[PDB]
């Protein structure tokens, strides 16, 4: 057996396990959203005494 | 000779000089183009609101008492006759 084969072959399923682990992540979202207060609108009083 | 007998006499200007001497020649012009009292309230709250941006209030009567809440130097008090000419502008 040649130096690199021993090398591979000390290399073994149960000697070396490799797993995959990932993090859950959210979707991107792109939302618009537009606020607008509400309608004002002009009052005009006059006060007298007899009214 | 009518503009020179009226002498509207400013009891408290919170305001630049020559933005209140403009003011002056409005309150005194909108007095005789407005028939009534009512009239002269709408006519110098939109001659205000084109000259100038923003939300105006404008009270003018006989006798009455006012606390307001107005945008700093935007407030002019001037007396003619027994009309006020009051405008203050809140944000």
């Amino acid at each position: 057996h040649d130096e690199e084969a021993i090398k591979q072959t000390l290399r073994n399923k149960f000697n070396y396990n490799t797993r995959e682990c990932q993090t859950i992540n959210p979707s991107i979202r792109e939302r618009g959203v537009s606020t607008e207060p509400p309608p004002s609108d002009t009052i005009c009083g006059n006060i007298t005494q007899w009214e | 000779s009518h503009l020179d007998k009226v002498q509207p006499v400013i009891k408290n200007s919170d305001m630049s000089v020559e933005m209140q001497k403009e003011v002056e020649e409005v309150a005194k012009k909108a007095i005789d183009y407005c028939n009534t009292d009512k009239e002269i309230a709408t006519f110098i709250k939109d001659d205000f609101r084109s000259r100038y941006h923003g939300t105006w209030h404008c009270i003018v009567g006989r006798n009455f008492g006012s606390f307001v809440t107005f945008e700093r130097s935007y407030y002019i008090y001037l007396y003619v006759g027994q009309l006020a000419i009051l405008l203050f502008k809140t944000g």
